[PDB]
RNA sequence: CCUUCUCAAACAUGUUUGGUAGUGAGUGAUACUCGAGUUAACUUGAAAUUGCCUUAAA
């Protein structure tokens, strides 16, 4: 009301001062009241993860703003980078709806879904105000939970990002996690392996999975802006000349290796051959 | 008495025939719209005439726009009395220059300019001037 | 009702725009002949404006470049003249909040000078290119049993292969690579894509949104400048931050 | 024009005519208040202006 | 070029005609040079840029010297860029032109012209009092719209473009040096769209007749190389003309990127 | 109820080339080039009676 009065009287600098001198509400006390135990919060963060990963992939509309979308994308990238560094993923399943990831977070199973990188159509038939209220609550919850996880692991929160790497690829790789033996075999798979990912293969998904079961990733798609390679992930009908000393694989080999825990042999995953069925881990 | 003819003066720089017709059509149907312009350049003379079909509409337009302050110009609107129709206001344009040809040959023009120089000399001698050649 | 001040102001602004475009056209014709003595300047300048704000004027190297062009709302009280409207229609930029990709070359520079007041020009980074194609990608697709084509989101790589397969374009990432690298079938990919329909950074008419509109207009006035000097350098802004706001 | 009690301004036009001062009656003491950073203003005056 | 004895006699004869025994006693003693060309000076295009002809003999300092007993004194106006108006103060010109005795009376810019002197009456009143108007060459091309079309009808109110920038930066030394060179050596001439070129040599009380002869000799010898001149005259106001040059041989001369861009931006 | 070409290269802080098309009306003298173009200086409130693209949206 007071800002409307200042604009109605024509006092623009007064209006600017009024907008500057205000304090917004916070939800920290509500989060602490509703989740007295950190394991309770960790058990409840799954719906929050689903809502955040959904809302980060939407385009900006009149109801949904680019600031909210960018905050969702940033918090999701921080979560993914934490999981990748601590090497905590356990299960991965690629369905037509998207990618399901299952991780172990403080001894509890956390399952969530990440959609594919496509321009999904907004229906304009859902209560976006209700969804945005849920998103605000979930953002506060995940900020608190990520702060506790980074601090208990001994990492700075929030992590600073590399600006040029951000402008090259906007993923979890932008955020460098700084300080001040993992659990075999899922974490230790792909040890001392260098994967060259082809352009058509999903770079975000494959980079996240290889980092989670830590190994080097060389992205061809990130070579647009402008030796040590062991494996190369590809999906094409006709494949060009192949270097003899390098192993050519299909992306389902990564997912099947993660799901099985052991090293599924690479003779079943070649471009000139058909793939076995992709079984659900559950 | 009064006719349906309107004299408008102190018109701003951008007010021209199309603008005047567009504005005063909202007051009524217009029989003829003319704006005084310079003959040698396409520049308005800041006055013009309009004619309404309805003399009542002419009177209303005058009593509405007579002292309208517009872009630093206080407009002036008058209703013309009976008779005195408007004429001779052609939409002039910004003229250009072109070099015309010469039918006088080189020798003829040299003779003409020599005669002109001689007349200049004779005029100087007439006017009490002691100068060589 | 139509007010006399609005009519006359529109006339004056349109006349100024016609004079600007006429001078640009005459100078570029003298450049096209390239055998004219009397000339203000015979080369091309780019003014890069970044952020309290720094402007650097450099000479255009002539090498081809990748530009992102956003159609913004033009000067106050201006009717768009015929040549500018024709160029914008060819660039498929008839309405604001719409972006396209352009291959900047020597024959493209004069058109950019002509359409300087209606568009904002930048150099998009690879991250913003990927974000635009992954977030706002739309094609018009005609089925066998569909009599009339319609616009759909660029969602299927099978359509990409069956519509652009002869040139070797297989998927969305291939389209992104061709757009970024400006290789063969660049215009084919560009016109297979529809122009990107962005959304406004400020929307609504509450008190907060009106204050945001005031700040946005102040920033736009501070950055964007029309020299009206027939030799104004082509202005290049931070399209990364602009696309962060508009996408 | 809308001043109450009206005697605060009812002598002003005759005074301005007697002293040879240009004046105008305007609608809105609240409008004059926006002019001089107040809620209302019975009067406003310009004395010195820039070139 | 010019016969020195003939031009000496011409100037002496005019200066004898000037004194046989309002503006009547003052306007009639201004000496004028008429240059007639075979062809048009500029061509089909109007020009407002004054042609600066160098002379050895100073001209504007005699104007200020002789204008102490006149109604309107000699005044110099300087117009610079708006961003550069903050780099110059009056003492900065005073201490750099006090040795030459040059005083700049008033410095304005584009913003001042567009705000303080916008109205026609104020603009004409402010312009009419100045005799020498010097402008930055960057800003000089925006001047016909600002100073108006009346100011270009006379030579003295037509602005003079001078170089103010060194190494793509503002330079007080360069600005003052150009001002000094203009004040001492060069004179402004109005190139016409006809054949009749007028030069205002000055006033008979400003300089000696020998100095007028030397200045007209240098101007004529320079203009010979400048264009293929045809006729040269010297006169005084309200008085006829005297020829001083003639030649014949120069009379013998009397008798798509836009579409490529459209193609590049269009699909087929 | 808009808001005005605010600059370039070349040679060695200097030198040369190019870049400027205007409110309207009126007074007027005087010369120059084939009804065409130039040529001293004077008046004036921005003065005036007729020269055949839409979120700058309701």
């Amino acid at each position: 009301r007071k800002l409307t009065r200042a604009l109605g009287r024509g006092e623009v600098s007064s209006a600017k001062r009024l907008e500057e001198n205000r304090d917004s509400y916070t939800l920290d006390h509500i989060i602490k009241e509703r989740y007295p135990s950190f394991p309770d919060a960790i058990r409840d963060i799954d719906d929050a993860l689903n809502m955040l990963f959904l809302f980060s992939n939407l385009p900006s509309t009149n109801q949904v703003s680019s600031k909210i979308i960018n905050d969702a994308q940033k918090i999701c990238n921080q979560w993914l980078a934490y999981v990748a560094k601590e090497r905590l993923v356990r299960k991965v399943f690629v369905s037509i709806k998207g990618v399901y990831y299952q991780a172990n977070i403080k001894g509890e199973e956390v399952r969530w879904l990440v959609p594919f990188k496509f321009p999904e159509n907004i229906p304009s038939d859902v209560d976006f105000r209700i969804m945005l209220t849920f998103l605000e609550f979930y953002s506060t919850l995940l900020h608190f939970v990520l702060y506790k996880l980074y601090t208990d692991s001994g990492l700075i929160y929030p992590p600073k990002l590399d600006l040029k790497k951000d402008k090259i690829i906007s993923g979890l790789s932008s955020y460098i996690l700084e300080s001040r033996k993992y659990d075999s075999p899922v974490a230790s798979l792909f040890s001392a392996f260098v994967f060259y990912v082809s352009r058509e293969v999903p770079i975000d998904i494959l980079e996240f999975l290889i980092l989670s079961c830590g190994g080097n990733v060389i992205s061809e798609a990130a070579m647009d802006q402008i030796s040590k390679v062991t494996h190369q992930i590809v999906d094409r009908p006709v494949l060009k000349n192949k270097v003899a000393g390098r192993t050519y694989i299909q992306p389902q080999w990564i997912f099947d290796c993660i799901n099985k825990g052991e090293l599924v042999p690479a003779n079943k995953y070649l471009p000139g051959e058909a793939l076995p069925p992709h079984l659900s881990p559950w | 008495e009064y006719s349906g003819i309107i004299y408008v003066s102190r018109l701003p720089h951008g007010f021209h025939e199309k603008e005047l017709s567009k504005y005063f059509a909202q007051f009524g149907d217009l029989k003829e719209v003319r704006l005084a312009r310079n003959k040698k350049t396409g520049n308005s003379r800041h006055y013009g005439f309009l004619e309404f079909v309805n003399k009542e509409d002419a009177m209303i337009a005058q009593e509405s726009m007579n002292n309208y302050l517009l872009m630093g110009h206080l407009l002036q609107v008058r209703v013309l009395p009976k008779g005195a129709k408007i004429e001779k206001l052609y939409k002039y344009k910004k003229r250009v220059l072109v070099e015309k040809g010469i039918t006088k040959p080189v020798k003829q023009l040299k003779d003409n300019m020599k005669q002109k120089h001689e007349e200049r000399i004779k005029k100087l001698a007439k006017s009490g001037i002691e100068f060589k050649w | 009702f139509v007010r006399a001040e609005s009519i006359v102001a529109k006339t004056l602004a349109t006349s100024r725009e016609k004079e600007r475009i006429k001078r640009v056209s005459i100078l570029e014709d003298k450049k096209a002949k390239n055998e004219t003595q009397h000339i203000a300047s015979g080369k091309d300048f780019i003014l890069k404006i970044t952020e309290g704000l720094i402007r650097e004027k450099t000479t255009y190297d002539g090498k081809p470049a990748l530009l992102f062009i956003v159609r913004v709302r033009g000067p106050l009280a201006v009717n768009i003249p015929n040549k500018a409207f024709k160029i914008l229609s060819l660039l498929r930029l008839v309405e604001t909040n719409t972006g396209v990709f352009v291959k900047l070359t020597k024959n493209v520079y004069p058109l950019l000078k002509v359409i300087a007041p209606y568009v904002v020009i930048g150099k998009p980074s690879l991250s913003s290119i990927r974000s635009l194609i992954q977030k706002r990608g739309r094609i018009i697709y005609k089925g066998e049993n569909e009599a009339e084509p319609h616009e759909i989101v660029l969602n299927d790589n099978n359509i990409v292969e069956e519509q652009l397969g002869d040139h070797g374009i297989i998927c969305v990432e291939d389209i992104i690579h061709e757009i970024a690298t400006m290789g063969e079938s660049f215009s084919v990919c560009n016109f297979f894509l529809q122009p990107f329909k962005l959304n406004r950074e400020v929307s609504g008419f509450g008190s907060l949104n009106r204050l945001r509109k005031i700040k946005q207009r102040e920033a736009e006035s501070r950055t964007r400048q029309f020299s009206n000097a027939a030799t104004a350098p082509v202005i290049e802004v931070d399209i990364d931050s602009l696309l962060a706001k508009l996408n | 024009n809308d001043v109450d009690p009206i005697e605060l301004v009812v002598f002003l036009p005759a005074l301005c005519k007697k002293m040879g001062v240009p004046y105008a009656i305007v609608k809105g003491k609240a409008r004059l208040g926006t002019l001089v950073n107040q809620k209302t203003s019975a009067v406003a005056a310009l004395t010195e202006v820039r070139a | 070029a010019i016969p020195r004895e003939r031009v000496i006699k011409a100037v002496n004869e005019l200066i004898k005609f000037t004194s046989k025994p309002d503006d009547e006693e003052e306007l009639k003693k201004d000496l004028q040079l008429i240059v007639v060309n075979n062809k048009s000076f500029t061509g089909t295009s109007k020009s407002f840029k004054l042609k600066l002809l160098n002379v050895k003999h100073s001209f504007y300092k005699p104007w200020k010297e002789a204008s102490a007993t006149a109604v309107k004194d000699f005044k110099v106006l300087l117009i610079l860029k708006d961003s550069d108006i903050k780099k110059v103060s009056e003492d900065d010109l005073f201490d750099q032109l006090d040795s030459e005795g040059i005083k700049v009376d008033e410095i304005i810019c584009g913003k001042d012209l567009k705000t303080v002197y916008k109205a026609y009456e104020a603009r004409n009143a402010f312009i009419s009092q100045f005799s020498l108007i010097l402008a930055d060459d960057s800003i000089v091309t925006s001047l016909p719209k600002l100073m108006g079309g009346k100011a270009y009808n006379k030579v003295e109110t037509t602005p003079i473009s001078i170089r103010t920038h060194a190494n793509k930066e503002f330079s007080l030394t360069t600005l003052t040096n150009n001002i000094k060179k203009v004040y001492m050596n060069q004179l402004p001439v109005k190139l016409p769209r006809g054949t009749t070129l007028n030069v205002h040599l000055g006033n008979l009380e400003w300089l000696r007749p020998e100095e007028f002869v030397d200045n007209v000799e240098l101007i004529s010898e320079q203009l010979i190389k400048a264009y293929q001149i045809r006729s040269i005259f010297i006169k005084t106001n309200r008085s006829p003309v005297l020829p001083l040059y003639y030649n014949q041989d120069v009379l013998d001369e009397l008798e798509s990127t836009f579409n490529k861009g459209l193609m590049e931006i269009a699909n087929p």
